[PDB]
DNA sequence: CACCACCACGCGGGCGGTAGCGTGCTTTTTTCGATCTTCC
DNA sequence: GGAAGATCGAAAAAAGCACGCTACCGCCCGCGTGGTGGTG
RNA sequence: UGGCGGUAGCGU
């Protein structure tokens, strides 16, 4: 039907064009006639008739009215930055003082003084009429902007400024020219005219679009925008009748004034003065209103709409339904599936006419039971649950139809949907075609999803009863009934059970035959005799044959049932799989029926031990006390040592009551006693993990321990007394207040992880896999994490299901490992681990170069299946419904002098340069000095990173033990390491000038300390403090290796002790300098937004040698000398940013001058895409972590390369594109392509980075932009540019209503852009 | 609460909101999203135009389904349509262009 | 939000609507009464030489 | 009478195609009338194709090879009438 | 049959007043007057 | 060697603030003038 | 034969 959506502002003449009538009274409707007034806002003969399928023409037929005076657009006035402002280069302030008839504006200066554009008040205005007046023109109001929008020229006006532009130099008006240069250039290429943006004509709504509904009162809606129209025309019409009286200036003045505030009120009420205020007293709803906001147009009735065919009902479980199946209501079936009763009745001719069908319907006849079952035999139905976090919020089900009036669940699939039994709500909705329903089938079925697309870990573990089931089924007495005899097969253990001979934990030997897959891949049987119990036996009967006997042997835990079942889907396969849980759910139930398990008063046992540990605690806190009354200790230590105190107490009490919970059971044998585990319901309920955990049993039976005051800080007092006891009011109204803030942070962490998944989704909605292979050698290194003392993610958890960048050596043979394009799965994961490779480099989404998407192979695996990722794959909004699920699990509230090796092997050091000190230990003269503790299979069990002026225990390449120091520092103040050893002498800090000395605090030495610039006067901050190591000869001696001579400059407030004179040696410490983030969603949000750090750290743009210069007014100037290149860089840097690098020192490009947070824009300026992505996925894995949430890498470097989407030129080269034009990357490259294969040269670009909305709203279709947020600006900018948008996306073709193209519809539209090509 | 097919808004075209009055759940942006995230598309065409605002498509489905014939026509939503005349009553020009 | 200390005997510290108005609206106590000027005032027992 | 169309999507390849093809084909024997080339347990269209495709006797390739006989057959039917 | 009471009504808009009203969020962009700097 | 350029800190303005659902009420000109009908 | 606003509650 159509291609791309255009849009731009509109002339006039197609405005008069849509119009199919003129609007001249402002009467909508006649109470007593209940007939539309001639000429009004609903008059017949210009929106067409009231009645006659239906009357369309009152829904799309338009009006106009023809303004008396020109009004100016308020979207194109008010909305930052002002187009006409930009346009016009005047300031704003004198644009909308000249609109609203305050100040006069001249149009053509002629040969008077005054030049084009100015301003000029009444006085003004009379004076230059009584000194001059002959043939100026000074005009007032919205007709002198029209008229100095339609004299200027946009081509000579835009050249003159381009050729201004090639000889300026200042920056902020070089970004002021070049945005004026892009808006002249945007207006001269389009059809458009700066003139159009006066009003003159006014379009009308179609009556329809603003109904005036009947109150059955006899009155009437409010309808704003029908009142805003009449107040325009009546305005309109004032203003008409006073021009044709020939009215005075004032007169006509006020009324044009007036009007135009009507018209901006109309078009946008409250932009820029006060909004007009209705019968309900709060401002009208204008034309701007019902199209931005979360319940405008877009958000309300585009992206999301209520939908036939669907039902809500509360949940309830079904034991008996299979994974696959779910209870649907007959009467909420029937009413879903009434046109199907319909055709089915009609088919099999029970009825004449489709009335008739009806008939037989709702009075709920015999057969119509028969013709719903018919039917729904295989027609699948959504369920989904209100807040839809992640994919598998809606999933697709068999309806089997039940009795009353609730919708019942299958339990396994309750985590997928985060859904519990106590009054929670689901919504049913209907396919009805045979695509959806085929969809339902295959994508949407709960048996297709097995595995989390975040992770890829399985979703369908058993939880409560049937873990307790299985615990219990599979559990070993010592004298059990029936214990000792052996059994034929489960079925003779079966039979023994159920007829009471046998107890199910007699530990008997049971002959069992279990299948194995061999190399061919069938099964061969192998029969043999277990030790095992009948429990065990009897569960060996749902077992599938390729499995082995190992599985359940055991106690069969949370851990073991989950263990199992992916061992069964790995080596069976899915439908086994799916059969397997379901026998397991069933039989889980069935025996924690039997059981009986239940929890009493006497369950949770209370030792007499934690009684005298508290007792002792007591006395203990008692002697802290008195000590701190005798004056030896004081509040704050004394309040550590009571917090410690407490804690062992608690931690002692808890090993206590676990240790009697779980070895209570003391039983006899059939001659003495023996020390089982213990059968206690809430000890098997903790161990088992159906429910609760350590803490919460612990809580239950032992002391709850300490707890904290809502600032953040700790009780001295904890709580003492267990649930079962009796809490007093203290210890309720102290816990009141952690239950209280915790059930506040859950209330209003919803709303930001919310605006965060939708900003997530927003930025990366239209990225979709388009290609198999972009045949790119580069990717992204990855290598364990390892954060001083752990490993937190192996290789193996970082690689898995990626694909190779490159050839795989293996270490220390120089031979392949694994082909440079093949795909890392479990195999060649462990290939990898056992030849003990550390860093692979692997292809990643971030460095894909297909354009408009991603290719299959950048990507990876599914982490949905097991083979790779399909083309047409919505990844990007898989990866934002990743991220964004665990949102709800994160938190806002707000709230060393050594290295310790632990394991055993030899150290490495990184980029470390350092001298043997006099004793013979290594201090490293670096400040970036990394080490590394390689094993002996070479990989980095552990990274340090060691400060400036550090002792070495024992030097590089050589083993030590763990448990043992390596280096020591003192982080209080940063010492000086010279590398020459001579005399020491001062230079040019003599004292009283610019520096001073003080007297020490007990010794009385006299040191010398280096006053600061601006302390110190004039006299002494013109020259530097000067330490100079000289040799016997007399002079300074040069640093080997550099011919500039080894003077140290001493940095602000510098203490040094030695006196001069005094020989030192190499290593020796000179001058001592003095040395001085919280939440989880704040931080996720900030990361993804790149938003600036409130203390960026600042880093070396360029390689080379440091320097200082004039302290300015209050804060120093910084120059960096590279060695060969040119030195115009300068840097201005604060006094209170701490200096890591000192005067004379050689820097890197990206290195650390100032301490604190790191703005990833400078880090994706100085080191490159890379390292910022690594930067971004790092800080977010570790913020997730915290949380134990595990999600893959993939994700977030979806996400990253969503925001790096636009690059800055340098040099414009051959291409046409501006030099200061910020141009998305893709076409940057393309440009660059092009230019290569037709030989001239391309133009340089730099990529940036931008938040989520930033990047959301800066992108090529408008639409997604204007949906997004923002909507006014978005429109604005997309009118006054003439932008053209193909919807090429999910959101523009989800607003449209046509085929996204990414799953089924990728197909169709591939063969739409072929069609369209030939 | 279970609803086939009943009353539309005069606005929107679209059904209408709540139990007392005869309404369908609303299938907001999350769900929307859930589909895309599957290879859900003509669902997401079905939810978006052939149930809620095509009125031609919803008479059409409607049709089809009475005499046996489970296909679509998914024909052009209202909702943008009114979208669009509410942008043209602005200034501001815009259209749907073939080529 | 948050349950201050001074709540004891004044404001219920549970009695408060789970959603996003909670801590927002609270529950007066058993005991609980006001002032002349409208403050919260709390029953006590006068303890005299112990 | 079908839970799981694993096998059928390792037919297909990419779980993409298949339901497209498992769509046209149910749209046939639905409108087309065409006769199932498997026996029907009491099942639903889309049902029968996703089983019939399961033994290889549905596909892309065979479908369109098919679609194009019987559109030859017509058109020569329709040349023959006319002469 | 010119005087009071009922309903159209008309333009009017911020209302009522012999003036103000406003008062517990966070982030990004503009901008605008004031201040220091440096060279033509 | 004093006014444009650059900086810059404060003030203002604009944009945003999860989803789905249930129940209830309150309100949907105006006002105060004048044309016109009833009337002592 | 609809909208706005306020209030309270439910599931997250
Ligand atoms: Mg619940
Ligand atoms: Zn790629």
């Amino acid at each position: 039907e159509f291609d791309a959506i255009k849009i731009a502002l509109a002339s006039p003449d197609m405005i008069r064009s849509w119009s199919f009538g003129e609007v001249k009274k402002p009467e909508t409707i006649n109470y007593r006639t209940f007939k539309p007034e001639r000429d009004g806002l609903f008059c017949a003969r210009i929106f067409g008739p009231v009645k006659d399928t239906q009357t369309k023409v009152r829904r799309e037929r338009m009006g106009h009215i023809e303004l008396a005076s020109p009004t100016a657009h308020i979207w194109f006035l008010k909305s930052l930055p002002s187009r006409i402002g930009l346009l016009l280069d005047m300031p704003l302030r004198d644009i909308e003082r000249v609109l609203y008839f305050e100040s006069y504006v001249v149009i053509e200066g002629g040969m008077t003084n005054l030049e084009r554009q100015q301003i000029l008040t009444e006085e003004q205005y009379l004076d230059a009429l009584e000194e001059f007046g002959d043939e100026f023109d000074a005009k007032m109001g919205a007709e002198a902007i029209q008229a100095l929008l339609k004299s200027m020229d946009l081509e000579q006006e835009c050249e003159q400024l381009r050729e201004e532009l090639n000889e300026t130099n200042s920056e902020t008006k070089r970004k002021k020219l070049t945005k004026r240069i892009k808006l002249l250039e945007a207006f001269v290429q389009s059809g458009n005219k700066p003139e159009w943006m006066i009003l003159t004509v006014l379009p009308v709504l179609p009556p329809d679009l603003r109904p005036l509904v009947p109150l059955d009162g006899g009155r009437f809606a409010t309808s704003d925008l029908n009142d805003l129209y009449r107040r325009v025309i009546n305005r309109n019409n004032r203003l008409k009748r006073l021009l044709d009286l020939a009215a005075p200036d004032i007169i006509v003045r006020n009324e044009k004034r007036m009007l135009q505030e009507a018209v901006d009120a109309l078009l946008d009420n409250g932009r820029r003065g006060r909004a007009i205020t209705g019968s309900n007293k709060r401002p009208l709803k204008s034309l701007a209103d019902m199209i931005k906001g979360k319940q405008g147009r877009f958000r309300q009735n585009l992206l999301g709409k209520r939908v036939d065919y669907s039902g809500r009902s509360v949940i309830t479980v079904g034991p008996y339904l299979r994974l696959h199946q779910c209870g649907l209501p007959k009467k909420m079936a029937l009413e879903l599936f009434k046109p199907f009763i319909y055709g089915k009745l009609e088919l099999r001719g029970l009825a004449t006419t489709i009335k008739a069908a009806k008939k037989m319907v709702e009075r709920e006849e015999a057969v119509v039971w028969d013709i719903l079952d018919e039917v729904i035999r295989e027609h699948p139905v959504l369920l989904n649950r209100a807040p839809t976090l992640h994919r598998l919020g809606i999933q697709a089900f068999e309806p089997v139809l039940i009795e009353g009036k609730a919708i019942q669940l299958h339990p396994l699939v309750c985590a997928a949907y985060n859904a519990d039994f106590d009054g929670d709500q689901m919504a049913v909705h209907v396919p009805l075609t045979l695509e959806a329903q085929l969809e339902a089938r295959a994508l949407m079925m709960s048996t297709n999803n097995i595995l989390s697309p975040a992770n890829g870990e399985p979703i369908i573990v058993p939880s409560q009863d049937v873990v307790l089931g299985l615990y219990y089924m599979t559990r070993d007495c010592v004298n059990a009934k029936g214990e000792g005899m052996v059994l034929t097969g489960p079925k003779e253990a079966e039979r023994l059970y159920r007829s009471g001979l046998a107890s199910l934990h007699a530990r008997v030997k049971v002959r069992i035959t279990e299948y194995e897959k061999d190399a061919n891949g069938e099964l061969v049987a192998k029969t043999s005799l277990k030790d095992t119990t009948v429990g065990r036996a009897i569960l060996w009967m749902i077992v599938p044959k390729g499995l082995p006997y190992s599985i359940v042997n055991q106690a069969l835990g949370k851990k073991a049932i989950s263990k199992m079942l992916n061992t069964c889907y790995r080596i069976l396969g899915l439908k086994p799989t799916v059969i397997f849980a379901d026998q397991i759910m069933y039989t889980g139930f069935a025996y924690a029926a039997r059981s009986g398990a239940s929890v009493g008063i006497d369950d949770m046992v209370i030792p007499e031990k934690k009684h005298e540990i508290i007792s002792e605690a007591e006395a203990e806190v008692a002697e802290i006390q008195e000590q701190f009354q005798s004056g030896l200790v004081t509040a704050g230590e004394r309040y550590n040592k009571v917090i410690d105190i407490w804690a062992a107490a608690n931690d002692r009490v808890s090993k206590a009551m676990m240790d009697n919970l779980q070895t209570e059971t003391v039983i006899n044998r059939d001659g003495q006693e023996e020390k089982q585990v213990s059968f206690n319901s809430i000890y098997m309920m903790a161990d088992s993990g159906a429910r609760g955990s350590a803490a919460q049993i612990r809580q239950l039976a032992g002391m709850r321990g300490l707890m904290a005051k809502p600032d953040g800080s700790i009780i001295e007092t904890p709580i003492t007394a267990n649930f079962r006891e009796g809490l007093n009011v203290l210890q309720y109204f102290i816990s009141t207040h952690g239950a209280r803030k915790g059930l506040a942070d859950t209330a209003l962490k919803t709303a930001n992880s919310g605006y965060l998944t939708r900003r997530l989704v927003d930025v990366a909605q239209d990225l979709v896999v388009t290609e198999d292979d972009c045949g790119t050698h580069e990717g992204i290194m990855m290598t364990p994490v390892i954060e001083g003392g752990d490993v937190k993610e192996p290789l193996r958890d970082r690689v898995l299901g990626r694909v190779t960048a490159e050839d795989v050596l293996k270490p220390g043979t120089a031979d392949i490992l694994v082909p440079r394009n093949t795909l890392l799965h479990e195999q060649w994961c462990d290939l990898l681990e056992e030849n003990s490779v550390d860093a692979v480099k692997v292809r990643s989404v971030v460095s894909c170069d297909t354009d408009f998407g991603v290719c299959a192979h950048c990507y990876g695996r599914d982490l949905a299946r097991g083979h790779i990722i399909n083309k047409g794959e919505a990844i990007g909004v898989i990866a934002a419904q990743s991220i964004g699920e665990p949102g709800t699990q994160l938190t806002m509230r707000t709230f060393e002098s050594s290295i310790q090796v632990k394991n055993k092997g030899s150290i490495k050091l990184s980029n470390v340069k350092s001298v043997v000190n006099s004793s013979g230990k290594l201090v490293i003269t670096s400040r970036n000095t990394e080490l590394k503790l390689i094993d002996e299979f070479g990989r980095t069990k552990e990274s340090y990173k060691v400060p400036y002026g550090a002792v070495l225990a024992k030097g590089d390449g050589e083993q030590v033990a763990g448990g043992e120091t390596v280096a020591n520092w003192d982080p209080h103040t940063m010492p000086v390491i010279t590398e020459v050893s001579g005399f020491v002498r001062f230079t040019d800090m003599i004292d009283g000038q610019t520096i001073t000395r003080q007297t020490d605090e007990l010794t009385g030495l006299s040191s010398l300390v280096v006053l600061d610039s601006a302390e110190r006067t004039a006299g002494g901050k013109d020259l530097r403090p000067a330490l100079k190591i000289v040799d016997a000869q007399g002079n300074d001696v040069l640093i080997p290796g550099t011919d500039m001579p080894a003077q140290y400059f001493l940095p602000g407030k510098a203490i040094v002790q030695l006196e001069d004179g005094v020989q030192i040696s190499s290593g020796d410490t000179l001058a001592r300098i003095p040395q001085e983030i919280t939440g989880g969603l704040p931080r996720v949000a900030d990361l993804f937004e790149a938003r600036r750090p409130k203390e960026p750290a600042i880093l070396a743009e360029i390689s080379g040698i440091v320097s200082f210069g004039k302290e300015t007014k209050g804060k120093r100037r910084l120059v960096i000398t590279p060695v060969d290149g040119s030195d115009p860089y300068e840097e201005m840097i604060p006094k209170w940013r701490q200096l890591n690098v000192f005067e004379g020192e050689r820097v890197e490009r990206g290195d650390v001058i100032s301490d604190g947070p790191e703005a990833p824009h400078d880090i994706l300026r100085l080191r490159g895409v890379h390292a910022v992505t690594r930067y971004i996925v790092n800080e977010v894995q570790d913020v997730y972590r915290l949380q134990g949430v595990k999600i893959n890498d993939k994700h977030i470097e979806v996400i990253v390369r969503q925001m790096l989407r636009k690059a800055t030129i340098v040099n414009a080269g051959s291409s046409d594109f501006l030099e200061g034009e910020q141009v998305e990357y893709s076409r940057v490259k393309i440009a660059n392509r092009e230019l290569e294969a037709n030989g001239k040269v391309g133009a340089t670009y730099s990529r940036d980075l931008l938040g989520i909305t930033k990047a959301s709203l800066a992108t090529e279709s408008f639409i997604s932009a204007a949906s997004f947020q923002e909507t006014t600006r978005v429109l604005t900018e997309a009118a006054v540019a003439g932008k053209r948008d193909e919807l090429r996306g999910l959101k523009e073709n989800v607003i449209v209503g046509r085929l996204i193209p990414a799953g089924t519809g990728y197909a169709y539209h591939q063969d739409r852009m072929r069609r369209r090509a030939a | 609460h279970a609803r086939s097919t009943g009353s539309y808004s005069l606005v929107t075209q679209q059904p209408l909101g709540g139990k007392a009055q005869f309404g369908g759940q609303r299938f907001g942006e999350m769900e929307v999203w859930a589909l895309e995230a599957y290879g859900a598309a003509y669902t997401l065409q079905e939810m978006l135009t052939v149930k809620s605002d095509d009125v031609n498509g919803r008479t059409k489905m409607y049709k089809n389904i009475v005499d046996g014939n489970h296909q679509m026509e998914p024909g052009m939503p209202e909702s943008f349509n009114v979208l669009l005349k509410e942008i043209r009553s602005l200034g501001i020009n815009i259209e749907l262009e073939d080529e | 939000r948050d349950v201050h200390p001074t709540h004891y005997g004044r404001v219920c510290p549970i009695e408060t609507p789970e959603g996003p108005n909670i801590g927002l609206i609270n529950s007066l106590s058993v005991y609980a009464q006001t002032n002349e000027y409208g403050f919260l005032e709390t029953p006590y027992r006068k303890v005299t030489d112990g | 009478a079908r839970v799981t169309v694993q096998d059928a999507v390792e037919k297909i390849g990419n779980r993409f195609d298949l339901v497209l093809v498992a769509a046209r084909r149910a749209r046939q024997m639905q409108v087309g009338g065409k006769d199932p080339l498997v026996p029907e347990e009491n099942d639903k269209t889309t049902v029968i194709a996703l089983r019939e495709i399961e033994e290889g006797l549905i596909n892309n390739q065979i479908l369109d090879v098919r679609e194009r006989q019987e559109q030859q057959e017509q058109e020569a039917a329709e040349l023959q009438a006319v002469t």
